[PDB]
């Protein structure tokens, strides 16, 4: 989306460890976290984008907004890989994270993959889905790390999101199994997303 | 046999003369060129001047007080050879004792100065307020963290 | 020096820093003075929580040491200890317990520099109530040293009651210095406390 | 590929182990090794009684080391050499394993970008000592401890499991030699940095509770009882015939009766012929577990030679030589009085803390706090017109 800024997830995780995509689902992130801030950056140049861990009980922020490619890959490889995605905690510090920025002419996006389902309760998401709109702030789930033999607990979340304002959620369905992830990014919305009126 | 030896010499025991003499008389005794020899015999006597001694040395420095009546008994000595072996053992500067000839007591000490006391006194109460005002940090860590 | 921080009520492993704030100050404080470095972080308290662990691990990649938490009450609830200090060490605790990451109480007192000095001299031009002067001064002390014991004392008596009643975790580092209390407890009627008497007609 | 191994083993096996190959052939491939690497770990420590562990492990441990937990590869190792009756086995497999890691970070380290597998090396090589341990070359195994012990210390954090077997092997050293003291202070360690995993038996945790019931008891500087029963180890496990008598003798111990003692002790001196032997160290020790503890309640700080003769049942001969022996120890210090029947201390050293000695401690203080107070109210009286 044009004037937007972006808090990338990481996910670090033992299902990123688990190998659905080329060398392992560590190393496939590495290639679509370089592909969508670049692709993003192109559609409107004012766009700048940071990233947090998706490690341990704390997300821990790797990299705040900034259009050198170089600050947002060194954290990728930094980052200890082995951990456990906690979505409820990575909503509230992205959020934080769209709080304090250069300026608030642009869109609060957090984009956040998954690899691993979720370790936290279902009903705090939904209660924090009411929070995060009311803020006029979005969240794109991509989806690759609860289809593998997971229902797709998900999909509820993005519904109490989604309500048109100016900022709308999306849910990217990639396939679960070897295509390289940055290609299905690519034939997943990544330059025609947009937020609806 | 010998680990035993000298286990009971290093560390501070109380013991006594004719039951370690029955331990090591057909143990160390009857080895060669140590107490077996002639004058070895007269090495093995002085053994016992060794654990006499011994005794002194822990009972001086545990015993602030003890009877010269049952120091004797400890040690397996007469009441003569007590009283010259803590003399001896006096003009070598090592122990300090006041012995009395009537035989009523042996005081091993040296009796202690009046501002090493007070000194002494000044001190443990200082550990006191250290130790309270250290106390109450910890009392607020537990409380919280639970 | 202050950073970005914010922090939340609703949950206490949610606040906000700033890494990159972190690294531009230390880039220009090394100019001013190469004597200064990061040491740790001060968190205004007066409540030390457990999720300030975590913060601490934030702050051990910029300082070789484990950083200083520097509780500073700023609310001067307390009318002593104006600034308490503990640095988190990660150890097997007894009785069972597994290897906790805790925060353990390390002496502090406040000392000054002597080119601070200067200016402490300047602004206090009040009497001082303490300041250990003349007779007048320390005999005002004498009392409120009784006093500020006294109470030391009551907090160990409270906590004591809490282990039992309402099922306090023990701690026995607490109760390891409470044993040598009572073994350095005077005991009258040795001829020390007899000498301390005479001592008293001597002076 | 291996999935015909897997079968193989799967038809040798007995019918309750039959699912449990099939869990695996799944698992590798649908290419998550999340699941593989719980599902190994679960075989492993049920199926090690069948000795089709053997095969089994090494198509995984050695076909994957990068592609599972770096905790697991050795987790499956651990094992299967431990049931092993050849020590050049024990010993193979572990130099094996070893230099996989070793060569592995060379490239590793540097594609990922992350991750260290030095942590693993550890392990390998508490087992190594372990290995020496059994085959009883306790010399060698001493040497790669104190090498482990060292890179320990110069790690920033020491995750609890590492450190855990570390332990377990330091504990079997001291028990060879039989020294109770050593063993016993050791094991305390072991007990407490022990893992909120499960891959450990009821069973096991037993016949540990002997062995430290049995150190604990036949010491010489062991003044903790319910240290034992701190830990589950000990204390759930009381319910069998066997450690009903061994809970009851920890227990008179600890009130300090000699009446229950005697009773026990004579029925158990036939049955333990361990215990017989060292039944001297053991009838004292009761005497000694009077001595430091009646002091400490008591708010004198002086005992008489009397109160510890009635106590203890015993002359007042008999009682002069405990005197020295508890200074000797370091269980009380102080002066002995032999002319005025004292012993008046100067050290408690510290002990066992339990509900009734911290009433004790607290009642003590409210006579402290009430005394300060009183005194206050007295320096509030004089001076009153005047302070300034």
């Amino acid at each position: 989306m044009v004037l937007e800024a972006t808090v990338l997830v990481i996910d670090n995780s033992e299902y990123s460890r688990n190998g659905d995509f080329p060398r392992t689902r560590f190393e496939a992130q590495i290639d679509s976290v370089e592909f969508i801030f670049q692709a993003k950056r192109n559609s409107n140049p004012e766009n700048t984008v940071g990233l947090i861990s998706g490690a341990g009980a704390n997300p821990r922020v790797l990299s705040t907004f900034t259009a050198e490619f170089g600050k947002i890959l060194a954290g990728l490889h930094d980052t200890q890989i082995e951990g456990k995605l906690h979505m409820a905690t990575a909503l509230q510090i992205a959020q934080l994270t769209l709080k304090h920025r250069q300026n608030k002419v642009q869109h609060q996006r957090i984009v956040a993959f998954v690899c691993s389902p979720i370790s936290d309760s279902r009903d705090e998401l939904i209660r924090l889905a009411k929070t995060l709109k009311k803020n006029n702030v979005a969240v794109d789930i991509i989806n690759f790390g609860e289809i593998e033999q997971n229902t797709e607990l998900l999909d509820e979340f993005i519904a109490a999101v989604n309500n048109p304002q100016e900022e709308t959620s999306h849910l990217l369905t990639v396939t679960p199994g070897p295509r390289l992830l940055y290609e299905n990014i690519a034939s997943s919305p990544i330059i025609l997303e947009e937020g609806s009126s | 046999s010998q680990e035993s030896l000298v286990k009971l010499f290093t560390t501070n025991e109380l013991m006594r003369w004719p039951i370690v003499q029955k331990t090591y008389e057909p143990v160390l005794n009857e080895d060669d060129l140590a107490f077996g020899g002639e004058a070895n015999k007269h090495h093995w006597e002085d053994l016992q001047k060794r654990v006499i001694e011994h005794n002194l040395r822990v009972i001086s420095e545990y015993y602030s007080r003890i009877t010269l009546l049952r120091l004797n008994e400890l040690l397996d000595l007469t009441e003569s050879q007590t009283e010259t072996y803590i003399s001896d053992l006096v003009n070598q500067g090592i122990i300090y004792a006041k012995v009395n000839r009537p035989a009523k007591i042996v005081n091993f000490e040296k009796p202690k100065n009046s501002s090493q006391l007070l000194n002494e006194w000044s001190h443990n109460v200082d550990e006191l307020l250290e130790h309270i005002e250290t106390i109450g940090h910890l009392i607020t860590k537990e409380e919280i963290m639970h | 020096f202050a950073l970005p921080f914010e922090e939340d009520e609703k949950n206490s492993d949610v606040w906000f820093l700033d890494h990159n704030y972190i690294e531009n100050m230390n880039e220009m404080c090394k100019k001013i003075n190469a004597k200064e470095k990061l040491i740790g972080w001060y968190h205004s308290g007066p409540k030390l929580r457990a999720s300030d662990l975590k913060i601490n691990e934030l702050f051990k990649k910029y300082t070789q040491n484990n950083p200083l938490l520097l509780i500073v009450d700023v609310k001067q609830q307390g009318v002593g200890l104006p600034t308490d200090a503990y640095v988190a060490i990660e150890q097997v605790k007894d009785d069972g317990t597994s290897t906790e990451k805790t925060f353990l109480h390390l002496p502090c007192t406040i000392e000054a520099e002597e080119a601070e000095e200067i200016g402490v001299e300047h602004l206090l031009r009040d009497v001082r109530d303490q300041a250990a002067g003349g007779l007048s001064i320390r005999l005002t002390n004498q009392l409120k040293s009784l006093k500020g014991l006294q109470s030391k004392l009551k907090d160990v008596v409270e906590y004591l009651d809490k282990v039992i009643n309402k099922e306090l975790p023990i701690n026995h580092t607490i109760l390891g210095k409470l044993q040598d209390v009572f073994n350095l407890l005077p005991n009258l009627g040795t001829p020390d406390d007899d000498e301390i008497d005479v001592e008293n007609h001597d002076r | 590929e291996i999935d015909t191994i897997l079968s193989t083993l799967r038809m040798e096996a007995d019918p309750s182990l039959h699912p449990l190959f099939e869990q695996f052939e799944k698992f590798y491939e649908e290419k998550l090794w999340f699941q593989l690497s719980e599902s190994l770990t679960k075989f492993f420590d049920d199926a090690k009684s069948t000795p089709l562990r053997l095969r089994l492990y090494d198509n995984f441990v050695s076909k994957f080391y990068d592609k599972i937990n770096q905790l697991s590869v050795v987790k499956y190792l651990l094992a299967s050499l431990k049931d092993s009756k050849d020590f050049d086995e024990s010993l193979k497999y572990l130099d094996d394993l070893k230099a996989q890691f070793q060569e592995l970070d060379s490239k590793k380290q540097r594609n990922n970008g992350s991750k260290d597998h030095g942590d693993g090396i550890l392990l390998i090589d508490s087992e190594i000592a372990r290995t020496y341990l059994l085959k009883n070359d306790l010399v060698k195994a001493r040497d790669l401890l104190d090498d482990l012990e060292k890179t320990l210390d110069k790690k920033d954090s020491i995750p609890l499991r590492i450190t855990n077997s570390f332990y377990s092997t330091n504990s079997q050293y001291f028990k060879f030699k039989n020294d109770f003291n050593s063993f016993y202070y050791t094991s305390l360690l072991y007990l407490s940095t022990l893992e909120p995993s499960t891959s450990i038996t009821l069973a096991e945790r037993q016949q540990l509770a002997y062995d430290l019931s049995i150190s604990a008891l036949l010491g010489d500087k062991i003044y903790n009882f319910g240290e034992l029963l701190h830990h589950p180890i000990m204390e759930t496990i009381v319910n069998d015939s066997n450690y009903d008598w061994l809970f009851q003798l920890l227990n008179a111990l600890t009130v300090g009766d000699f009446d229950k003692f005697d009773s026990l002790i004579k029925v158990q001196i036939s049955k333990i012929p361990i215990l017989a032997q060292h039944e001297s160290f053991l009838r004292q020790k009761i005497c000694l577990m009077t001595l430091i503890e009646t002091v400490f309640v008591k708010n004198i700080r002086m005992l008489s030679f009397e109160d510890i003769s009635k106590a203890t049942h015993l002359p007042k001969d008999n009682v002069e030589h405990l005197v020295m022996r508890a200074i000797s120890l370091g269980l009380l210090k102080g002066s002995i009085d032999q002319v005025n029947e004292l012993v008046t201390i100067s050290w408690v050293q510290p002990r066992i803390i339990s509900g009734d000695q911290i009433t004790k401690m607290k009642d003590r203080l409210v006579e402290w706090n009430d005394q300060v107070e009183k005194l206050g109210k007295k320096m509030e009286a004089r001076g009153q017109s005047i302070w300034v």
